[PDB]
């Protein structure tokens, strides 16, 4: 289908619609494609799963259901007319679609139209109600009665097919069809009057049945075996978890870039048991307040640096103006987009992408000059006092940018030279 | 009056058509409905064509209603002559036979649920006069029937079906039936030695 | 405010008397238990390095989240004369009290304790069947005496003088009887150690030499003592107040040995449940608590019916409510007893509906009463119908010249706490007779 | 403000302190360690009243429930101590001397294994027992004499991870005191950094009670409003499994996840014998293809 | 507002211009 | 007979748990949490609401899965009113899923299910999923019917071709279609389609469903993964994160591009590599080697110790609650054995036992 990365890149109108839906993706699009000059094909090539998510969101429809059984008219009846319900009725009933397609633009307007459609005999007839001859309905829609009957016979013709043999009761009734016994009672014949004409409950059963086979064929759209279904697994072997076990072998290697004796440890054990059974002194442990003073010096030396870190233990409040702040934010964001595309370039490992790496490296050099002239402008317009903040803030991304340049240069000298 | 119209949203419904071709296509739709899990509801006669050989199992055989006693129509001259006929010959009681024959038809209809020792269901019967028919019931059918179940109502019937579906909504130990309902060949040998 | 009242009495005690109290390790341990965690941290930090610290180092160490409690701890530390803040070399050199410091150091190291832990005889006896039962007997006798039911074992004569002179159980000799004050219903509502603190506070307030530091020190080692052992009979004043608190039922003394009961540990620290009372719109009582004390204290404001083993029942009557209100018992005291005797089922349902209504709105167009008001607000509307008036009798003036003079004289009376009433619309106010001369002198000036 | 369950892990090993006092001159330093421990537990029970104290130590071949006494009198200390403190310390030193009688009995019994994993296991079982009984704040304190050269730590590393997970769920901060010739204990630094704990390595047994008083007195009621004084900064990485080198970026076997700094020889896992896809690992071995 | 529409419809004809070329 | 009934129910549980095996289980997981806002879950048979306890127990499952399986990522599809919707895709951040969950808690549930639509866009969500990342979906259902735009069997065969295993948790009872779904999805196994009986059993089903699932030999995925830890640097300046571009005091460094990220376990956003710690791999070694059950000895024999080997409490007499680890030969109490098997991951008796 239209599910390949090529087709997702091809659906430019869908790209247009989702771009118009988003806002920061718009701003990124003008800065890259319109301002910097990024080709669209590799703009969206980093956003293929998001394109797919939007395509799935747009390209889905709902289950069919009986609009008629659900919807009740509730004296002009009030209607909560939904265009989704209208199209539900339309592709539920092509007779209603054909009655629509020649009446709104040619004969009468839309509100008088759907007023006649609620008024009509075919409304309550195709609705879960036997049609009454007392009802006047809509005489214009009464011309569609024999057209819908033609549709009924045509749909019955296309639905009719040879029946699976074991299920088929026609084989049972035609097993001995030459039986001349006695017919059953009035009980077993269908509900008819004294004139023999039926009530039509078999007809409405046919209609709801035909609704179920329209559901079956809606499933059965573009979008031997008897032995297995007659086989019984009740007295058979259960399914075995064929899952593989895992065993471990463990040998940790030691790190890559004096010994006391048994006599020594025995005599020290002897000494420390002698001291333990000898004496414990309570107040001998108090330090001499100079070695304790150096202890305090070391502790407060730790405390000063660690609490200075703990002084700095939505984002933080900034002294930048909002225009310069957003400009450095968006330039940082698009330079991150460049560098992610550069990792796409370098980690591709293809000679095919060499001119892409070259032209993008020119774009990155332009980004470098943009950053330098940006820092120069903030320097000369602010006296460096917050341009220091701007440069320190944008420092790590340009550091990784320089890392990318040094990798490209070093690898260029490795393979070329 | 529209209760069919409002219960339309739950499942489908099929009724025994006078044409058995349409009935076969109806059975195909019901088979596909239980295949995809929508499910449908079936209506046919206790002396109808569905009642004489059609099987239902493990999603088709799940529960079957009988409403009232399935009696033959009373004012049949052939029926009354046969009733008199079998009484004068073999002393067969008329009303007792009529009840027994209705229970025979009902039991034949209600035997289309269970195939092996793995299927399950609830057997629901709706008449006041059903309570005196345990003797007319088959031995295994009335064996599962309780004397407290001889007079029940719809609310605790609904309750008991709920605790039924919670009961066998859960698995069971194989060792509880490893040699007492299902046998191995060794279990058969052990029973043979126990008998001899 | 119990530790606050103890700290307030200690700050009323002058600096050198306090430093005399800071001499001994048991008193310093008791005061170490009184002080907040921050001040406890400060003194244990200082006790092992003898360096006077500037206040700016403490400011650097203290995170500003606990800055308010830090200020409370150092303000109590300074006002108890326990800190020595001097701005030597410009910055505030901080020093713990040195006698307190060395006594805490000796207590921690187990050094010189001078039997401030207790002058031991260590001839221990059983405490469950002798000490606890004698304590329960004597405390039961004084508790029913504080109820008002007649009982043979009256309290001692000095504590009878305590109740007479103090405003706590005013022994109105014109009626000839001990009588429940509002202060004494507050005494009844107090916790057990709160009641002990109130008793010793009144006793120290009226006792005079009977040396004050002897009283102080002896009480602090009495709190520091343990249970069930014999000890040496110490100072003379400490010995005769020891025999006094023996007559209080606190110690089981065999006339030099004495055996301190569970009440010394109770003084040192504390310790559908018991006392959980089912409230009713029917105003019927299903208490989850039974004692003769329980019936004795509930009969003061409840018509009761019968006693079972945990459920003593009855009915709240408006006659019983008005009986309580005429006993000097505050409606706030009565309702405060009702939150001390709330029940878990109504508490759970009130919490669920509290979260349910706070999901909607805080206002709810109704007055605020979290406990079910059908038992409560019926009583509380009648309790709103209890006092509901105010009376002024004495000197009264009217029809002033200017509103500024009216506000000036009325505001002056409010500042010196002699104003009883005012009305801005009528430009009139009422002052007490005690404050009349001072207001007149201010009016002339 | 809460009944604070306090329990101390003690790692007892004669090999460790004999290496310590023959490397240095601190012969009998463990006596000053126990005295500092006694003073610090007296300070803790002088701080909180409803608090709990248990002592459990792990010898060379096993562990012991030192405090409290089992479910199934000599006086080195003085009677001028408080009764509760004197009872706890006397029970402690009686258990210590009986354990030293056991140590003298099996002195030449030699264990190259460490039961420290069982020590933290039994300590956390008893901590869960106390906290399940009767709302109790918990802090656990480990003790090591790391002057002895540790034989292996990798087998200990996995129950270290298990107890880190369990104690992190059980809201417990655990601080390390280290006494060793090595400056660092790596997994202990990981434990302090992960479990909101304070790492410290020292050498001198004197001033130890001052160090405990300054640093080890933090309670879980007032923990998050103060800085942890630890100076360590760790990465929670590991050495390679089969070559033993710390790795910045590498491989783990997608079945067993043994860390591989390089290509495994035999194209197969050196911990669970999982053969690997040769095309995939050739693609991994491929350097980036660059313009000429 | 309207100002995004002339941007994206100029880009519609720009994509067509490179489509034919 | 209460202890006898407890013993025989513990025996039935032990017969269920006799298959203690070291199967290779699903570690690198990718999850989809299909939920339904339909009108069937508005019923007040559950107190306060079916949807209520769905919301809270789903929040609990989100927390438990992010703890037990941190390296995995899990997505949330909501069914509501004829067409399903997506509120959370697969992420290493629980906070987004929790915020979506409480947004669903704030809103009302109503509608009717379209399981084919839910499965189709779940298929599209699992479409860019690597082979080592196992594809699993959890299903809840409070009804007995589903209308769908097209046939379900082509979807069934297509998702079988996409190599997926799925558990289905129904409300009322077993449905034949969902049984067939778990059958064909799980190679004939129908233990994946379970129905609750109450809320306690429901929570037990949640606690079971947090755990990983063993994987077969036939769907072999034996490969390697290029993993690398980040380095935490407690920095001294507010610093930009790579993802959200906001100024953070401290954080991590990427092992390759040296960029910082807010959280773990997450992939790199820049050089695009999974960055975890030893905790996340350490979380499932008790899956990698399990703990076999402990021999509850009978009271007839004499015992080595009459008190617990671990918690140190005395054993009772009518029955013997002395539970012996077969790897250690030390009897333990029932309390310590249950706690060790539910929390701990080493036997201290086996630490006592020398090898
Ligand atoms: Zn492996
Ligand atoms: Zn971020
Ligand atoms: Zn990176
Ligand atoms: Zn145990
Ligand atoms: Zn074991």
């Amino acid at each position: 289908d239209s599910l390949s990365k090529e087709k997702l890149l091809t659906n430019l109108k869908l790209q247009q619609s989702l771009l118009k839906g988003n806002k920061v993706l718009m701003k990124v699009f003008q800065e890259t494609v319109i301002n910097a000059g990024l080709p669209p094909s590799e703009f969206w090539s980093t956003r293929i799963p998001l394109l797919r998510a939007f395509a799935l969101s747009t390209s889905q429809k709902v289950g069919p259901y009986n609009v008629l059984s659900t919807i009740k008219p509730v004296n002009k009846v009030n209607v909560n007319l939904s265009r989704e319900k209208i199209l539900n009725i339309f592709e539920n009933y092509p007779i209603v679609k054909k009655a629509y397609t020649d009446n709104v633009p040619k004969n009468f307007k839309e509100p008088e139209f759907w007023a006649r459609f609620f008024s009509s005999k075919l409304f309550r007839k195709l609705r879960g109600e036997k049609i009454m001859q007392n009802d006047r309905g809509d005489v214009i829609i009464d011309r569609y009665l024999t057209l819908d009957q033609e549709f009924d016979r045509k749909d019955d013709d296309m639905l009719l097919h040879p029946v699976k043999k074991i299920i088929d009761l026609d084989g049972n009734i035609q097993d001995d069809p030459v039986v001349r016994g006695n017919r059953p009672d009035f009980t077993m014949q269908p509900g008819v009057d004294i004139n023999g004409n039926s009530d039509g409950t078999v007809d409405i059963l046919k209609g709801m049945n035909r609704l179920s086979e329209k559901m079956i064929m809606a499933l059965k759209n573009e979008y031997n075996d008897e032995r297995n279904e007659l086989k019984i697994d009740d007295l058979n072997e259960s399914y075995k978890t064929n899952y593989a076990i895992i065993h471990l072998k463990r040998n940790a290697h030691e790190k890559t870039t004096l010994k006391v004796s048994n006599q020594q440890m025995l005599q020290q054990l002897s000494l420390v048991m002698d001291n333990l059974i000898n004496k414990l002194d309570l107040n001998q442990v108090v330090p001499n307040n100079e070695v304790s003073n150096k202890i305090n010096k070391r502790v407060i030396t730790a405390i000063k640096i660690n609490a200075k870190q703990a002084k700095h233990n939505l984002e933080v409040k900034s002294t930048l103006p909002i225009d310069l702040l957003e400009s450095c934010r968006m330039l940082h964001t698009t330079c991150c987009e460049f560098l992610k595309h550069f990792y796409i370039h370098f980690q591709s490992g293809e000679q095919k992408q060499a001119s892409t790496v070259k032209k993008l490296y020119n774009h990155l050099k332009d980004c470098i000059e943009k950053l330098n002239e940006l820092f120069q402008d903030v320097l000369n317009g602010d006296g460096e006092s917050m341009s220091n903040t701007c440069t320190a803030y944008l420092k790590p991304v340009l550091n990784s940018i320089t890392l990318a340049t040094h990798k490209y240069d070093e690898y260029f000298n490795e393979y070329n030279n | 009056m529209g209760i069919l119209d409002e219960v339309w949203k739950h499942k489908l419904i099929l009724v025994e058509t006078p044409d058995a071709q349409e009935t076969s296509l109806a059975l195909e739709t019901y088979r596909k409905a239980c295949s995809n899990g929508r499910g449908a509801i079936l209506l046919s006669v206790a002396r109808g064509k569905v009642s004489e050989g059609i099987d239902f199992d493990h999603q088709y055989g799940r529960t079957v209603l009988m409403i009232g006693i399935p009696f033959q129509y009373t004012e049949s001259r052939i029926l009354k002559a046969r009733l008199e006929f079998m009484r004068e010959n073999y002393r067969i009681r008329e009303n007792d036979f009529l009840s027994f024959d209705a229970m025979r038809h009902a039991a034949q209809c209600l035997g289309r649920v269970l195939r092996g020792k793995d299927d399950y269901g609830v057997m629901v019967l709706a008449d006041r006069r059903f309570s005196r028919k345990r003797s007319q019931l088959p031995k295994w059918i009335a064996q599962g029937l309780s004397d407290a179940d001889l007079n029940l109502s719809t609310d605790m019937a609904i309750s008991n079906t709920k605790q039924f579906l919670r009961t066998m909504a859960q698995p069971t130990d194989p060792k509880d039936q490893e040699g007492v309902s299902v046998w191995s060949y060794e279990d058969l040998i052990k029973h043979q030695n126990s008998r001899k | 405010s119990l530790k606050h009242s103890v700290t307030q009495y200690l700050e009323e005690i002058p600096q050198q008397v306090q430093n005399r109290l800071y001499t001994s390790p048991a008193t310093c341990l008791a005061i170490y238990r009184i002080l907040p965690p921050l001040a406890k941290f400060f003194i244990m930090a200082m006790v092992f390095n003898e360096n006077e610290v500037p206040l700016l180092d403490l400011d650097k160490w203290v995170n500003s989240n606990g800055k308010l409690q830090f200020q409370n701890a150092i303000k109590s530390m300074k006002s108890l004369h326990l800190l020595i803040p001097n701005k030597s070399s410009g910055t505030l050199m901080i020093n713990l009290n040195p006698t307190f410091k060395i006594s805490l150091r000796n207590a921690l190291t187990g050094g010189e304790v001078q039997n401030s832990f207790g002058v031991v005889v260590e001839e221990n006896v059983v405490s469950l069947d002798l000490l606890d039962e004698y304590s329960a007997n004597k405390w039961e006798t004084i508790l029913h005496f504080m109820v008002g039911t007649p009982l043979a074992k009256i309290p001692s004569e000095k504590v009878l003088n305590l109740l007479k002179h103090s405003k706590l159980m005013e022994e109105v000799n014109s009626t000839g009887e001990f009588k429940i004050t509002n202060e004494g219903f507050q005494f009844l509502l107090q916790e057990i150690n709160s009641q002990l603190w109130t008793l010793l506070l009144q006793y120290l307030k009226m006792i005079e030499t009977m040396d004050l530091v002897d009283v102080l020190h002896f009480i602090f080692m009495l709190g520091a003592l343990e249970v069930g052992k014999a000890y040496k009979i110490l100072s003379e004043t400490q010995r005769i107040m020891l025999q006094d608190m023996r007559d209080y039922g606190l110690v089981f003394q065999k006339h030099s040995i004495f055996y301190p009961t569970k009440l010394a540990l109770m003084l040192t620290s504390d310790t559908i449940p018991d006392g959980s009372l089912i409230v009713e719109t029917n105003f019927k009582i299903y208490s989850y608590s039974n004692s003769p004390l329980q019936i004795a204290v509930l009969s003061l404001f409840v018509h009761l019916k019968a006693r079972f083993v945990n459920m003593v029942l009855g009915q709240i009557t408006r006659e019983s409510i008005r009986r309580a209100l005429t006993n000097g018992i505050t409606a706030d005291q009565i309702i405060a007893y009702l939150e001390t005797h709330a029940h878990p089922q109504m508490r759970r349902l009130a919490e669920e509906k509290l979260e349910k209504k706070l999901e909607l709105d805080p206002n709810c167009k109704e007055p605020l009463q979290v406990l079910p008001p059908t038992v409560v607000d019926q009583i509380r509307l009648w309790q709103l119908e209890l006092d509901r008036v105010i009376t002024y009798e004495g000197s009264l003036y009217s029809d002033f010249e200017t509103s500024q003079e009216y506000n000036l004289l009325s505001k002056y009376a409010q500042d010196i706490g002699v104003l009883l009433w005012k009305d801005d619309k009528k430009k009139k106010f009422f002052i007490s007779k005690e404050g009349n001369s001072q207001v007149l002198d201010f009016a002339k000036r | 403000e809460s009944p604070s369950l306090l329990t101390v892990i003690i790692e007892i090993a004669p090999k460790l302190w004999t290496t310590f006092d023959e490397e240095g001159n601190e012969k009998g330093s463990i006596i000053k360690v126990l005295e500092a421990l006694i003073v610090f537990l007296n300070a803790h029970l002088a701080f909180n009243s409803a608090n709990k104290v248990a002592v459990i130590a792990a010898y060379s071949q096993g562990i012991k429930y030192l405090y409290p006494e089992s479910t199934s009198d000599l006086k080195i200390i003085n009677s001028d101590m408080y009764r509760r403190f004197r009872n706890v310390d006397e029970t402690l030193v009686e258990e210590i001397y009986k354990l030293f009688e056991l140590e003298k009995k099996q002195i030449e019994q030699n264990s190259q294994r460490s039961t420290l994993a069982g020590a933290m296991s039994a300590g956390l079982t008893y901590v869960n027992r106390i906290s399940k009984e009767s709302s109790l704040k918990s802090r656990l304190l480990v003790l090591t004499c790391g002057s002895g050269s540790s034989k292996d730590e990798i087998f200990q590393y996995i129950p270290i991870m298990n107890c880190i997970f369990s104690a992190t769920k059980m809201k417990c901060p655990i601080d390390v005191v280290k006494i060793g010739g090595s400056k660092e204990s790596t997994f202990l630094q990981q434990t302090t950094d992960a479990t909101n704990g304070v790492y410290l390595h020292v050498e001198s047994t004197e001033g130890l009670i001052q160090y405990l008083a300054t640093a080890m007195f933090i309670d879980p009621s007032l923990r998050p409003i103060i800085v942890k004084p630890n100076h360590g900064s760790v990465d929670f990485r590991t050495s390679c499994y089969l070559t033993g080198r710390v790795v910045a970026v590498g491989f783990i076997c997608s079945v067993c996840l043994c860390v591989l700094s390089i290509i495994p020889p035999g194209n197969k896992c050196p911990a669970c014998d999982s053969q690997f896809d040769e095309h995939v690992i050739a693609k991994l071995k491929r350097k980036p293809v660059v313009p000429r | 507002e309207e100002r995004e529409n002339e941007k994206t419809l100029n880009d519609y004809y720009a994509a067509l211009a490179k489509k034919q070329a | 007979a209460s202890l006898v009934a407890s013993i025989v129910e513990a025996r039935k549980k032990r017969t269920a748990k006799k298959n203690i095996t070291p199967y290779q289980r699903g570690i690198i997981r990718s999850l989809i949490l299909t939920l339904d806002c339909s009108e069937a879950m508005l019923e007040k048979d559950l107190r306060p609401n079916r949807h209520a306890m769905i919301i809270q127990y789903a929040i609990d499952f989100v927390h438990e899965f992010f703890d037990q399986n941190p390296i995995s990522q899990m997505g949330i599809i909501i069914m509501r009113n004829g067409l399903a919707q997506l509120v959370s895709q697969v992420s290493g951040n629980p906070q987004d899923h929790i915020d979506a969950l409480k947004s669903i808690r704030k809103q009302e549930p109503k509608g009717n299910p379209s399981l084919q639509n839910a499965l189709e866009m779940a298929r599209g969500l699992l479409l860019p999923v690597p082979a080592h990342c196992t594809r699993e979906v959890l299903i809840v259902f409070g009804s007995l019917s589903t209308t769908d735009p097209g046939d379900i069997h082509q979807t069934i065969d297509s998702l079988v071709s996409e190599k997926i295993r799925v558990k289905v948790l129904g409300l009322s009872a077993q449905v034949a279609i969902c049984k067939e779904l778990c059958k064909a999805t799980n190679y004939g196994d129908e233990s994946f389609y379970k129905i609750l009986l109450d809320e306690t059993h429901l929570k037990e089903l949640f606690n079971e469903a947090v755990t990983p699932l063993p994987v077969n030999k036939i769907n072999k995925g034996f490969t390697l993964v290029k993993m690398g830890f980040p380095t935490r640097i407690f920095e001294d300046t507010p610093t930009f994160c790579s993802c959200h571009s906001k100024l953070v005091y401290g954080g991590y460094f990427c092992p390759n591009c040296h960029s910082k990220v807010c959280s773990l376990p997450t992939v790199c956003p820049c050089c695009d590599l999974m960055l975890i710690l030893s905790t996340h791999l350490a979380r499932s070694y008790h899956h990698l080697m399990p703990l076999k059950t402990f021999a509850e000895v009978p009271t007839t024999e004499k015992f080595r110790s009459e008190d617990c080997f671990s918690c140190q409490s005395r054993f009772p007499i009518l029955t013997s609650s002395r539970y012996r680890c077969e790897d250690c030969k030390q009897e333990f109490c029932v309390d310590c054995d249950v706690f060790i098997h539910e929390i701990l991951h080493n036997c201290p008796g086996c630490e006592s036992k020398p090898v």
